[PDB]
RNA sequence: UUAUGCUAUCAGGUGGAUGGCUCGGCUCAAGAGCUUAUGAAGGACGUGCCAAGCUGCGAUAAGCCCGGGGUAGGUGCAUGGAGCCAAUGAACCCGGGAUUUCCGAAUGGGACCUCUCCGUAGUGAUCAUUCAUGAUCGGGAACGCUCCGAAUUGAAA
RNA sequence: UGGAGGACCGUAAACGGUAUUGAUCUGCAAAUCAUUCGUGUGACCUGCGUCUCGUAGUGAAAUGCUAAUCUAACCCGGCA
RNA sequence: UGUUCGGGUCGAAGCAGGGCUGUGAAGUCCUGUGGACCGUUCACAAACGAAAAUCCUGGUAAUAGUAGCAGCAAAGCAGGGUGAGACUCCCUGCCGCCGAAGGGGCCAGGUUUCCUCGGCAAUGUUCGUCAGCCGAGGGUUAGUCGGUCCUAAGACGUACCGUAAUUCGAGUACGCCGAAAGGGAAACAGGUUAAUAUUCCUGUACCAUUUAGCGUUUAGUCUGACGUCUCAGGGCAAGCCGAGCGGCGUCGUCGCGCCGUCUAAGCAGCGAACCCCGUGGAGAGCCGUAAUGGCGAGAAGCGGGCGAAUCUGUAAUGGCACAAGUCGGCUUCACCCCGGGACCCGUGAAAAGGACAGCUAAAUGUCCGUACCGAGAACUGACACAGGUGCCCCUAGCUGAAAAGGCUAAGGCGUGUCGGAGUAAUUCAGUUAAGGGAAUUCGGCAAAUUAGCUCCGUAACUUCGGGAUAAGGAGUGCCUGCUGUGUAGACAGCAGGUCGCAGUGACCAGGGGGCUCUAACUGUCUAAUACCAACAUAGGAGAUUGCAAACCCGUAAGGGCUAG
RNA sequence: CCCUAACUGGAGUCCGGUGAAGCUUACAUUCUAGUGCACAGUCUAGAGACCUCUAGGGGGAAGUGAAGACCCCGUGGAGC
């Protein structure tokens, strides 16, 4: 065999692959050699004498357990850790995510007529002075103070 | 003054042919308009579209596309090419 | 991909004809008195003063 | 960064364009005149006596 | 057969001196002496069967037409192939015509675009006349006229 | 809660150019390379365009820079 | 040169060597070589004699088969081909490089380097059958992509005026140009070539003008049309997970891993926020937001209008091994839509064009560019140059805060174009080093130490802002099972078990403190020996000037400061 | 640093290929002293020395690079 270069160019623009991608037949050297236009490459392909290596991808696998135990809340301790706190957790979200729960909570209350406007407007004006830790937190002092209008 | 120097005879142009279409070398000063007149009163063919392009060697190449089927054969007939 | 207009592009073209061996029919009619002539040029070089 | 071989990497550009009057590389293309023949600034060929020696 | 070397000559290589030759140069003399809007000079691009440069020519493109001289060959620098032209007098020279792209005084407008835009198809600017028409513009080796106008240098500063 | 600043750290993003007085020093290079460094939301960096120049310009000013040329650039001429 | 007398193809000049004469400058002769010219008397001329000028031009040595072909990316090996010839060209496999750049796209620039065939004298830092080299031939197709159109800073032209004069000069008036990254009429997917492809072909669209018919202003508004920082909401390319299906890999055991499971514009439909309209009447206060907020000058609540990205359908038959082609979920940058806020002694372009009255048909849509590189070989620096242009704009998986670094995809490469050999000194760059620990040195230069994150704790001094990561301490892996916050992605925390010398195990990643001088600080600088205490700076002070000003440019016409 | 050692990769060393440049009036295997423009491989008198090649660090060749930039001089300049 003389070069089998333009071949494999022409070969690997019809397969719509890499260069290296581009299998040769090792035996079938002077079929391929005597192929020159894109239908000869094209009747190579389809007979394979050429094809296209598979892509060798990334497995993710092993990522997937460790993924699994992360979700579990290991492998995720002081020592793995690597980001300030603030990176990790962005403190902006973390506020808009409590005030939102709380929020709604309190409309839900105020609609389903077991909170007054009256303690509504104080209450909403508590969680915006960050009196709550959460929902549930809310609950416990609705409940602690009697604010609910109970039936 | 004519437009139309001589038929493209390549392997490229003479693919044409087989679509209706016939490459000409054409004057390079000359455009669109000028080429299909050209080309209408030298062959009485009408003239569906022009392609053109300049080339590295200073020439304007024009494809010229026919209405009536065979006519690209007719007068590549006509000229000898075929 | 610079972007010449019609009359770059013909100087282009003819510089490009230009760089053309002598033909070696003329050599052989001059009796190898003309091998060559002052346009051989190659585009890795000085580059043209024509566009 | 050197004004030698690092500078003259930014010379992608040019001053003087091809003169449409005289062929010459020499149209400048800000104050759009030739250096050569006087292209742009003059009806007439750009001369003065100081482009040869005074003939004596 | 003493190597590595040294000195002289010879043969060869390299090299391109010397000599001889020269269609080139230089100088002097005698002549002759303007050209361009009827678009010049100059430039760009094209133009040859095989053609890249130069030269010539301009899409009629190393050329076309007419008259005279010349007469048997011709097809530029530049005897290669293949053809073509020429006794219907070519080639060549003298005279007169035609063709003569784009830019260029460049002048319908615009040019880092030798092209591009409108196409109402183009008298651009400044002028003379009755307002038919006409003039000027760019180029030319030096010479000529008008006006503006240094310094080095010498004086041993 | 909020998200200011010629704020902080930091990238072989970009810009700069500390020290090695390292490599190199007929070099990869007529100023580069490695490591180490400074700035990195701002008087920030940068593309393209455009303007300002020779007794002039430009300069957060070193006589710095104005095409490897700068206490007056370069070309030709005065000039043998 | 004039003039006298000659020689030469039976061999002139010149050249190499030699004989003789002459003190010598030199002359003559001989042999060889050479192939056409050369002398001589008496005189006359001169561009008339070279060993030297770091002389000039050319040629050519020693150096020397020497330096270099290493340092910034140490890359090749086996087998098989081709060929006269193979480390170096081709194929397969193995082993490697880059993998937020060495990949992808493209500006300027280059200008044929693109593709095919044929070559190997030169070029290529070696070779070469290879090649961006050499030769021959071929290759670039547009109403929709750009230019073209618009205007920007700012040029240019004509006129006027100045000027001894002009091709010179500011201003004005009128024009005209000025952006391939600003504004902007419209096209997509697939296929086709060796090389072109939103350009050719198939399919399905769209825009502009002219014409003809059918109808006509709302007209002057809006749009084009805009800064920096910050944030919410919605969407989405990419990314990820589970199931089915179809391939490939693996298969010592296991059943995993990878790839695919597609689908454009156009057309039609819905519409979040904002804004507006109608009701409503809210305070010993209510309604909101991530946040700022809103409200009798009319809140909440209730109806309506206007109005996005995108999504849904259609295009649905195209491409796919006519192999599957069917589904869900999560997230979403760095992209799109939308809205809010903050800042300014800073206020962030213009014009063309477009919309507001158009519908149907036919015709027209010229011109230029289009190949390829876009850089550790296509540009520029004389080069196939470790620089610069450009890191300009883009980029998959894991780790991780991350686009850092490391390891891998895809893609690109083994050409940051010499090989072999393995053996001294020396040398460039690294690893380690007993005991000592700055004794070295001008000087801790160089190197080493520390290093992420969480928690505890943090001095003098201070302009009250800071110093500050001060300092100084503790923890950190893996496994098993969980708790809390949150709509979610995730984040935070706990209990127990357990291995090692070592758990930020590699990668990455401050050493710290005390006392002085000096400049307040961020900033600027001797491109190529000076990054400083020099320059600048805010602050402080002084001076001139009321504008036909002060100050400054011009010969003038007239200008800068000054749209002050 | 005392006081260096071992090891790693690239050069070097040796082999194949490719392939420059810079110093040079000549000669030249030197060493000592003297002499000499008082700083000699070459002079003078001695002493040495068989030649060629390889590797090696740089004693000498007042080594090479550059008509000294320090000083003076020039009825030489330039800027201030
Ligand atoms: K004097
Ligand atoms: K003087
Ligand atoms: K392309
Ligand atoms: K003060
Ligand atoms: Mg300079
Ligand atoms: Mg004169
Ligand atoms: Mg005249
Ligand atoms: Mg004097
Ligand atoms: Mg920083
Ligand atoms: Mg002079
Ligand atoms: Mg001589
Ligand atoms: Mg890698
Ligand atoms: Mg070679
Ligand atoms: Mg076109
Ligand atoms: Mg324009
Ligand atoms: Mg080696
Ligand atoms: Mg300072
Ligand atoms: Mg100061
Ligand atoms: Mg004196
Ligand atoms: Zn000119």
């Amino acid at each position: 065999m003389s070069d089998l270069s333009n071949q494999r160019k022409l070969a690997s623009k019809v397969l719509g692959c890499g260069l290296d991608r581009v299998w040769l037949n090792p035996e079938a050297s002077e079929e391929i050699a005597s192929a020159i236009t894109r239908e000869d490459i094209r009747g190579l392909i389809e007979e394979g004498t050429i094809k296209a290596k598979p892509v060798k991808g990334v497995s993710r696998g092993r990522a997937r357990a460790l993924a699994a135990k992360r979700k579990y809340g290991h492998c995720k301790g002081h020592g793995s850790r690597k980001g300030k706190k603030g990176a990790r957790t962005p403190k902006k979200e973390q506020w808009i995510k409590k005030i939102r729960a709380l929020r709604r909570r309190l409309k839900e209350l105020r609609a389903d007529g077991a909170l007054d406007k009256s303690v509504y407007c104080r209450l909403y004006r508590k969680a915006k002075g960050g009196e709550y830790r959460s929902v549930s937190h809310l609950n416990s002092h609705l409940e602690s103070e009697k604010l609910l209008k109970k039936e | 003054m004519s437009s139309i120097n001589y038929p493209f005879v390549t392997e490229k142009a003479m693919m044409l042919l087989d679509e209706n279409k016939l490459q000409f070398i054409v004057d390079t000063r000359s455009n669109k308009k000028q080429i299909l007149e050209d080309v209408e009163k030298m062959y009485g063919f009408k003239v569906k579209s022009v392609r053109t392009m300049t080339t590295m060697k200073g020439m304007k190449k024009a494809v010229l596309a026919f209405e009536e089927p065979e006519a690209a054969h007719e007068i590549a007939t006509r000229i000898g090419l075929m | 991909m610079s972007h010449n207009m019609k009359g770059q592009k013909k100087r282009l073209a003819k510089a490009h004809k230009q760089n053309t061996r002598v033909p070696v029919w003329v050599i052989v009619k001059t009796n190898r008195k003309v091998v060559s002539h002052p346009r051989r040029r190659h585009w890795r070089r000085r580059s043209l003063d024509v566009k | 960064m050197s004004k030698g071989t690092s500078s003259m990497g930014k010379r992608q550009k040019r001053t003087h364009a091809k003169c449409r009057r005289c062929g010459s590389v020499s149209f400048n293309v800000h104050t759009k005149q030739c250096t050569s023949c006087g292209f742009g600034k003059t009806s007439r060929m750009r001369t003065y006596k100081w482009q040869a020696k005074c003939k004596y």
